[PDB]
């Protein structure tokens, strides 16, 4: 296995998906692993299935139950199909359509379409079935940091970029993209999480370690907090009835927050960058973080 | 054919990846020296103490490969002009790290982006690195023709793209370079890698990049149209630009994945190759001067100094000049000696500055072409050349030619001349002191005598070239004024420069100059309409001369005698470059000055700002009488 763990995503059933990159040494590749025992990770010897990619992995997402969508350094988006027994991970397609590192992917509410965000500034809408690009949108002026699909709508998704713009999309409009966010130009957006039970509101984290709560409808920054000392690299909402927000950072800390962004838990178990987090669908008080310190920590959330 | 490299942001195995690009046909690879996504902490524990290695080993390539094949790229996460203190400090240390590693590998170049307006800290850090011991490494600043913000799809419903003429706005990308360049004090190790987008902007935007030190032109695979067969190609307007860049001999980089997934990567390359081989092949002038492009030379002074054999040899390797001289003499003989008088009137014909006697031969060829009698003198003060004349005179010319070995100002002539034929012209006409020479030689012209030439006129035009302004800056020598190099003219085949206005005439001289109050000093004021934003770096000088009637020589690019390679233009630089905004007028002032011993030019810019008077009292440059 490669040293730098990038992605960590629990399936419906409780299986753990791991994306990882080589970010130093002779080979700068990547790999995808499945761990039917989530407590057995990161150990290669006790893994259910694993595979080597041509090149590293910037972001990763489930495409249902046997589908893995990969954002490759190579500028390719990769769909990996699981085996009929779930022992193998086989390349379904690998399409070189971006001109620079694919840095983010997100699957749309349907799950036959997805949206990628590259460092080439373009965002693209994908048909996972036909394996082609439907739309190619150059909305931004800088490398695209994060794209996040609407939980419940195919035509709607967020994106943010080093050009300081957060774009609400809607592929139904003839001018799809729309620029929202706080009054003045704050610090750059870094991470986007939709709210699971209010498809009207979302949260974005900035490069200055501030997480902010936003109402699209009301397009006004209701609330924010100084959670991390450094850039906010990922945000995941708990599957809980009234959900918790998990904020990842380059300050090597996990924080979990309520609905007014007050601090509840805090974990410095990581001693390198915290990269991803998924909540256990089986125990809604378990949360599984990975980092660049090759650790796979399982947290108990009060 | 084209020196061309590949830009990648993904290198799994450097040995394989390099192997691939070399087989595809590339001459070098631009790649990251640390993994692009591998951000690193320098201040804050714990990430600070991240175990190494921090990148791949230098052992993976030969020093030879590193020195010749690998251009480094600054990791795109490194942002020294962030608004965040922590990301600034971190990127500072991160940037020195990446550059110092490039230096450690002895990489020929290292790429750094300009893609915002404020790159102040980026410049500081680069400049800091540069002044850390004199290393050969080049820095390629990656700059777009068009800022991505002004290229974006009009798809933000509440932030639409302005559909209004923004003349200065559309140039903003050049101002990014200009500022960065200026902050780094015009360092010679800082060049432009010009990134070309899908849609080209207005010519005036493209024209801003003339005179600029473009070492690279980056072409994304995006911008390639697809023809019937499947091959990638470029628009006719893209093709024009490629031709402009080929004459600058830029290295072409190809960035981004293959979007013509039927053809190999040797396709994109093979189009550039097809384009270079299918250009107007080099004419007589362009093929002769193919080495001398922007090569500063001190102006010859054939009066004060004695020209070397091989100097005269190239003066003589110019058939068009002597065709024109032969004709000019031919037409003068007929106009002077009526047909009926042919065998009774012999013309006394005096070459002044005969060198090794190509004018003496022209004078013979012109006399038996016009069927008239001529008696030849050959006045030449260069005794080394006079060796070559006397050997001609004894072997071939006989008593017809009477070689004289003295200054035309001193020579007491036996008889007076019908025709005095001279060649004492410099790139700026009067800058070899043809005026002063043919003045001291006027007394032995008959009261009805011709001079060939009878008239010459100098021409000045303001130019922009941060390239030539840097070549002059580089000419500071110990044991003299530190700025002396700006207060003197250079003969130079100007190239990678921008004519900012049409040449106007500066100084004119007539021969004979019958004038009772003979004064060869001059004060000319010129006013240059400038219809672009640009930066003044000096004035190109050319000349025109009337040999006889409608036979003329010119190096003035408009009226340039075709296929004549005896003169390159002269360059009058200025110490501080001057900003000139579209519609403003460049007012320049020139003085030809002299005492008993020296002739020199002083020059000043009086608009839109005043320059310092250049070369006052000939302190930095004089011409010996
Ligand atoms: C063509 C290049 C090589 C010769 C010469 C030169 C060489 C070394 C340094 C400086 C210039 N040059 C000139 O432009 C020039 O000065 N020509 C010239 C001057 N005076 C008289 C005549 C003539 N009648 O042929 C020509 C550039
Ligand atoms: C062919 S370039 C000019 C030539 O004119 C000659 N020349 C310049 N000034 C004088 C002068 N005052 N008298 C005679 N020859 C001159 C130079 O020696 C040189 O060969
Ligand atoms: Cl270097
Ligand atoms: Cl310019």
């Amino acid at each position: 296995m490669e040293r730098q763990l990038e992605a960590a995503r629990y399936r419906s059933d409780g299986a753990l998906l791991l994306g990882a990159s080589s970010l130093s040494g002779r080979c700068w590749a990547g790999s995808l692993w499945l761990f039917k025992d989530p407590c057995a990770a990161p150990n290669e010897g006790f893994c259910s299935a694993g595979v080597q990619t041509e090149a590293g992995v910037a972001d990763l997402t489930w495409v249902g139950e046997r589908g893995i969508l990969v954002a490759s350094d190579s500028g390719a988006v990769e769909l990996w199909e699981l085996d009929e027994n779930e022992t193998l991970i086989v390349s379904k397609f690998c399409k070189y359509e971006h001109d620079d590192i694919v840095s983010t992917v997100s699957v749309l509410s349907s799950g036959t379409q997805a949206v990628s965000g590259s460092k080439d500034i373009c965002i693209k809408v994908w048909d996972l079935a036909q394996q082609v690009v439907l739309s190619s949108y150059r909305a931004h002026a800088a490398q695209v940091t994060c794209v996040a699909a609407s939980p419940h709508k195919d035509s709607v998704f967020l994106s943010c970029s080093e050009d300081n713009r957060i774009l609400l999309w809607d592929t139904r409009c003839p001018k799809p993209a729309s620029q929202i966010g706080c009054s003045a130009p704050g610090y750059l957006p870094t991470s986007l999480a939709w709210h699971p039970q209010q498809s009207e509101v979302f949260v974005f984290g900035d490069e200055n370690g501030t997480v902010s709560l936003v109402d699209t409808k009301s397009t006004s920054c209701v609330l924010s907090s100084a959670v991390h000392s450094q850039c906010v690299t990922g945000l995941v909402f708990s599957p809980h009835s009234v959900p918790f927000l998990a904020s990842l950072s380059e300050d090597c800390s996990l924080a979990v927050l309520d609905s007014s962004l007050s601090e509840l838990f805090r974990s410095q178990a990581h001693r390198d960058f915290v990269r991803d987090a998924t909540w256990s669908p089986l125990n809604h008080s378990l949360l599984t973080t990975v980092g660049w310190d090759h650790q796979v920590v399982h947290h108990v959330v009060p | 054919r084209v020196s061309s490299g590949r830009d990648l942001n993904c290198v799994p195995e450097i040995a394989d990846t390099l192997g691939a690009v070399a087989k595809q046909g590339f001459d070098f690879l631009c790649m990251p020296v640390f993994h692009p996504r591998f951000k690193r902490e320098f201040i804050q524990e714990p990430a600070k103490n991240r175990p190494g290695p921090q990148t791949r080993s230098d052992l993976l390539l030969s020093g030879r490969d590193w020195n010749t094949l690998i251009v480094g790229k600054l990791s795109p996460w490194i942002r020294p002009d962030s608004k965040v203190e922590k990301i600034r400090r971190n990127s500072e240390a991160a940037m020195l790290q990446e550059l110092n590693f490039g230096a450690y590998l002895g990489l020929p170049a290292f790429l750094l982006p300009l893609n915002q307006e404020d790159n102040t800290n980026l410049a500081r850090v680069l400049t800091n690195h540069i002044h850390t011991g004199h290393h050969s490494s080049m820095f390629w600043m990656r700059v777009p023709l068009v800022a991505p913000e002004d290229l974006r799809d009009d798809i933000i419903e509440n932030a639409p793209t302005t559909h209004t003429e923004e003349y200065s706005g559309e140039e903003k990308t050049w101002m990014w370079w200009h500022n960065f360049r200026t902050l780094c004090d015009y360092s010679k190790r800082i060049a432009v890698a010009l990134e070309i987008g899908a849609d080209l902007p207005s010519n005036h935007v493209i024209d801003r990049w003339l005179g600029e030190p473009i070492k690279a032109a980056i072409l994304p695979t995006s911008i390639f149209l697809t023809n019937k067969k499947g091959f990638p190609v470029l628009s006719k307007m893209h093709q024009r630009l490629i031709f402009r860049l080929l004459k600058l001999e830029v290295q072409f980089i190809i960035t981004g994945t293959n979007h013509h997934s039927e053809k190999e990567f040797c396709s994109y390359l093979q189009y550039l190759e097809y384009l270079s081989q299918n250009r107007p092949p080099p004419n007589a002038y362009e093929l002769f001067a193919k080495g001398y492009e922007d090569y500063l030379q001190s102006p010859l002074q054939p009066l004060m100094d004695n020209l070397e054999s091989q100097t005269y040899e190239v003066f003589e390797k110019d058939p068009i000049k002597y065709s024109q001289y032969q004709q000019a003499i031919y037409k003068c003989l007929l106009d002077r000696v009526p047909e009926e008088e042919k065998d009774t009137n012999v013309q006394v014909l005096m070459v002044l500055g005969a060198g090794r006697g190509p004018l003496v031969n022209a004078s013979l060829r012109a006399a038996k072409q016009a069927d008239r009698r001529i008696k030849l003198y050959a006045v030449e003060k260069n005794p080394n050349a006079v060796v070559t004349l006397e050997n001609w005179q004894f072997e071939e010319w006989g008593s017809q030619v009477t070689v004289v070995s003295s200054d035309m100002r001193e020579w007491v002539a036996p008889e007076k001349a019908d025709i005095i034929v001279s060649e004492l012209l410099g790139s700026f006409a009067d800058n070899e002191l043809s005026p002063e020479c043919l003045d001291g030689a006027q007394h032995f012209l008959k009261d009805d005598g011709v001079s060939i030439p009878g008239e010459y006129t100098s021409f000045l035009a303001p130019i922009s070239s941060s390239k030539l302004y840097n070549e002059v800056r580089a000419c500071r020598e110990k044991d003299r004024d530190p700025e002396a190099q700006f207060e003197m003219p250079y003969v130079v085949r100007l190239h990678n420069f921008h004519q900012l206005s049409a040449p106007q005439p500066c100084f004119t001289f007539s021969h004979p100059n019958r004038d009772p109050m003979i004064d060869n000093n001059r004060y000319c004021t010129l006013e240059f309409p400038v219809e672009v934003n640009t930066v003044l770096h000096g004035f190109a000088g050319y000349f025109e001369t009337v040999l006889y009637q409608d036979i003329t020589l010119s190096i003035r690019p408009e009226t340039h005698s075709p296929g004549m390679f005896s003169w390159f233009p002269i360059l009058f630089p200025i110490k501080q470059p001057i900003t000139v905004r579209e519609g403003q007028t460049i007012c320049v002032r020139f003085w030809r000055c002299s005492n008993s011993k020296k002739v020199w030019y002083e020059w000043a810019v009086t608009a839109p700002v005043c320059s310092a008077i250049h070369n006052p009292t000939g302190r930095s440059y004089t011409i010996g009488l």
